[PDB]
């Protein structure tokens, strides 16, 4: 009843200058979720006598 | 009365018996049911007679 899509994130560019450590930057990601939970319905009941007496 | 023109038997479900097997109950049930309407046309024709003891 799920269905799963994932999703990214995007680094940052940063500047240097010389002697000065590269900084890591983590990517971040997650997911999606849909979930099917709900039926959607029509109940029409029609007495014998009601269908034995109309077209 | 007259058997011809006295009485009418109006019917729209004629006689009817039929078996159903019932699955959440155990039951081969069976049913008979039947829909009509009677109605007395020409009232004139008939000719009853009241007894008053």
């Amino acid at each position: 009843n799920t269905y799963r899509i994932d999703r990214l994130n995007t680094s940052s560019v940063k500047g240097r200058t010389s002697g000065v450590a590269l900084e890591p930057t983590p990517v971040r990601n997650d997911k999606m979720l849909i979930v099917v939970d709900t039926v959607l319905y029509i109940r029409n009941p029609i007495d014998y006598q009601d269908d034995w007496t109309a077209p | 009365f007259s058997k011809s023109r006295t009485l009418v038997t109006v019917e729209a479900k004629p006689f009817t018996s039929r078996i159903w097997d019932d699955e959440q109950n155990f039951a081969n049930v069976l049913d008979c049911y039947a829909m009509y309407q009677v109605g007395e046309r020409r009232p004139d024709t008939a000719a009853v007679v009241k007894f008053n003891e």
